[PDB]
DNA sequence: ATCAATATCCACCTGCAGATACTACCAAAAGTGTATTTGGAAACTGCTCCATCAAAAGGCATGTTCAGCTGGATTCCAGCTGAACATGCCTTTTGATGGAGCAGTTTCCAAATACACTTTTGGTAGTATCTGCAGGTGGATATTGAT
DNA sequence: ATCAATATCCACCTGCAGATACTACCAAAAGTGTATTTGGAAACTGCTCCATCAAAAGGCATGTTCAGCTGGAATCCAGCTGAACATGCCTTTTGATGGAGCAGTTTCCAAATACACTTTTGGTAGTATCTGCAGGTGGATATTGAT
């Protein structure tokens, strides 16, 4: 047989890897694209300082990471190990983001 | 007069006037009027605080109707903001058209 | 793309840093919707600060102030 | 002649101007600031009193009480958000029972 | 023979009764003594304006009602109809009151 | 001629029926037997925190009496703005 | 300038600056003399507390230079600093290593 | 040489002094110093705004060390407050008994 | 148990980003000295409202019994999600060039502040009279649950 | 679908708490009119840093395959938790009291603002040298997962 790690073995390995590092996890350019697109709906012909875009990425990612933690808590509460849309939806409702 | 109690002002007579405009035959309990008075004070402080911070961020030492306007846009949701903006602009235009 | 530029693998890395082991296939689209709402909210406010200052450039300080008033105070960009 | 009638306003422009100086928000307060802010406050007051008076009417009452204020605010998406972190005393809650709790 | 409502029927009737009214639900005097006892532990010889006690009660009851709603949402997530300590703990954790 | 009996165990004045009632206003149909004690513990903390701040306002002002305003300011600073009691 | 107000007060943090920032801040009509002293002392102390723990974190990690990662580990591993900074994001800080027990093998 | 000089002040040099007293052989990166600068600015604003409200609540036109002290008690968690109060009182003593 | 395939760890090495150190320069910031203004502590006390007691009564809490139905356990399996591999498409980087526009600077006036009177007004106070609706009744209709 | 126990509805009614109406008074508020000051808009522009290319280089994302193992359905039953009943206590309500302590008012001075004048310093900029550690290497050994 060729070598295979069991499902969940590599997932755990990445959790350990990503919780140890601080580097940003969304690609820099596609994020910049998304940011400029949303901003264009509020005001056309905008420029961004480059630190403005990075503040936005730092904040967005910190937000999604902490949201993933709450989501994960809601999955486990329901005796699952798999996060679902309903877990995100519960975490945001209780945070007052949907309420 | 008993060693005259220092005056406690409120928005009551003004909330009352606005009330007779919208619902001419409707009253308001004193407990309800107390909520209304807290409501006007609260929203006053939030808009003034946003205005204050705006002025500071821009090294401006004057709060003008332009600071109130942006603070209104920052604080209020969609449609309330649009209508509030329009009412306050109207009142300023009117007020400066006299003399 | 654009919003679809935020990729399944990127979303997974984020999930992993948040301690997530197993992920439903529907999560990637849920997540994109949420990120869009987050950015709309923060960007609206930042651009509102840009406009007040009569600028055509969104500065780091515009973002920082927007984040603070959304209850999301960020440190490191106040230069 | 009041600054209020001059602005076309029921809310007190002079009081608002004075409260702005008093609250130490900036060194200077321009003449248009209290005019614009009284306008906004009166408008938001009108908006809530409109909706609360309807709630009074629906409940066959002619006097607005805090219950009516709460119903007005919580039943309106924008006021609900504006007052998302505010408790209206004596207001209770909206009737709302989760579906899975009903029998069948 | 004697009439019995099925379990859950009177619970639901009580939900409707309480969601319709605004009166406070904790008995006044006992709440008042709890306040006095906690305060006294902070500082001896304090007195209270009676509206200060009522302000604490109104706030405490709206806090507890709104927490039960989140708690309920947490039970239902777990496919239960019965709220349990762990639902409260999950709700408070996601609210940022715990961790 | 001066009173003040010892105040203790008053958390228990938050009765099982009073807690059931609050749960009903909050939409709850069924309630585990351990909820009552959990709720008392959560109220205690909420009260400790608000009272602590309310009394800090009182002392700063050099008063012996906790005002509705002390409480209102304590609630606001904790992000639980209360309408109906002044200010 | 004879003696700076910081040296008088025992402080590294600038009393004179804190005073000028209090006034330009529109906090009150007036500002007493001890207020900027008290506040500068408070600010200095909290800085010392964070640099102390963050420095320790640099040690543990085999380093002599404090980076943001260390400021994050310092703050999140301290109950009280974590609470004070509970709504704050330290950029390039990442998170504490933490896996939920039920996700662990077997 | 005074043009594009528009002074950009920060606490960075005072942070660095304090670093050496606690960790004489530890340095600090630019990014981390920037974080520390944000930290001092943020905590300055929190304490000062609280003092502001305190004096306004009590109808006083002056922020004193007493307002700073109460602000700190309201703002910092238990033990952190105790030591800050201790540091604050000390610096105001030392400052008074000085030439 | 064995043992192989990977991952992961430590020791060492070295380029370089980024930190450090020195020198020059200068506004703005900070101290110090003098003249003036005032916030708000002290003292005294009027007057609100808090603590406390009384006594009566019934709403509601406590404690119990009983059994309906919920949660929690077990088992099962269909299928979704993780792992791994093969491509190849686009992010990254980087070095370099116009040029938008933020940011510094000098001008200058419309509007802000200071101030001195003068009039208007919202708040309080006292006293006196309406009115919306809570809560009680009594009887008709609706819901629930046993057959 | 029928029947009966019980909740629930609604019309009706009447006390009365709270809402409302006048008069009367005034201290603070608000307006008016000048004189005196200046914040920041305007216009010009210099240099920073932002957008846009070019262009490998390859890293990393996407599509496919395959099967482990998770989620969720179905089944069972013990016992927790809701419903109802009996009993009676302690909260609520009504009313009265002294008196603590808050809050009004006037006096008055330690400490603040307000200006000026002198000295200092933190920030910017230029140039030059130094160094902590990322990232790459090798080789030990730990982990994972098949037998
Ligand atoms: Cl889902
Ligand atoms: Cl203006
Ligand atoms: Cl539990
Ligand atoms: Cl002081
Ligand atoms: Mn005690
Ligand atoms: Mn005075
Ligand atoms: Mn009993
Ligand atoms: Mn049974
Ligand atoms: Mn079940
Ligand atoms: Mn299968
Ligand atoms: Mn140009
Ligand atoms: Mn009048
Ligand atoms: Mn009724
Ligand atoms: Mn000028
Ligand atoms: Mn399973
Ligand atoms: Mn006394
Ligand atoms: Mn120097
Ligand atoms: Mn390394
Ligand atoms: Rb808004
Ligand atoms: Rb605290
Ligand atoms: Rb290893
Ligand atoms: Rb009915
Ligand atoms: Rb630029």
């Amino acid at each position: 047989k060729p070598h295979r790690y069991r499902p969940g073995t590599v997932a755990l390995r990445e959790i350990r890897r990503y919780q140890k590092s601080t580097e940003l996890l969304i690609r820099k350019l596609p994020f910049q694209r998304l940011v400029r697109e949303i901003a264009q709906d509020f005001k056309t012909d905008l420029r961004f300082q480059s630190s403005a875009v990075m503040a936005l990425q730092e904040a967005s990612e910190a937000y999604l990471v902490a949201l993933f933690e709450d989501t994960n808590l809601c999955a486990i509460h329901a005796k699952r190990v798999t996060i679902m849309p309903k877990d995100i939806q519960l975490a945001r409702r209780i945070r007052g983001e949907r309420a | 007069k008993k060693r005259r109690k220092t005056r406690k002002e409120s928005y009551a007579i003004y909330v009352y006037k606005v009330l007779k405009q919208v619902h001419p035959d409707t009253g308001i309990s004193s407990k309800a009027m107390s909520i209304m008075n807290s409501f006007v004070n609260d929203v006053f402080e939030r808009i003034a605080g946003e205005a204050s911070r705006l002025a500071h961020y821009n090294k401006r030492s004057t709060i003008t109707s332009r600071e109130i306007q942006t603070a209104v846009r920052l604080l209020l949701p969609g449609e309330l903001a649009k209508h509030a903006v329009s009412e306050g602009t109207k009142a300023v235009t009117k007020y400066t058209s006299a003399k | 793309d654009n919003i679809q530029g935020i990729t399944k693998p990127a979303i997974r890395r984020l999930a992993r840093r948040g301690g997530v082991k197993r992920i439903s296939g529907l999560i990637y689209e849920e997540t994109r919707g949420v990120l869009k709402v987050f950015l709309e909210n923060v960007i609206r406010d930042a651009v509102t600060y840009t406009e007040h200052a009569k600028r055509k450039t969104v500065t780091a300080m515009d973002v920082v102030y927007a984040l603070k008033r959304q209850g999301r105070t960020l440190y490191g960009f106040g230069g | 002649k009041t600054r209020s009638s001059r602005a076309g306003l029921q809310f007190p422009v002079g009081r608002v101007h004075r409260l702005l100086r008093k609250g130490n928000y900036a060194e200077r307060v321009g003449a248009g600031a209290p005019v614009y802010l009284a306008a906004v406050l009166e408008y938001l007051t009108a908006e809530i009193l409109e909706l609360a008076g309807n709630a009074a009417r629906d409940n066959k009452k002619t006097r607005i009480i805090p219950r009516h204020l709460q119903l007005a605010v919580r039943n309106d998406e924008e006021l609900n958000k504006l007052l998302g972190r505010v408790t209206i005393a004596q207001g209770g809650v909206l009737p709302n029972i989760q579906s899975v709790l009903l029998p069948k």
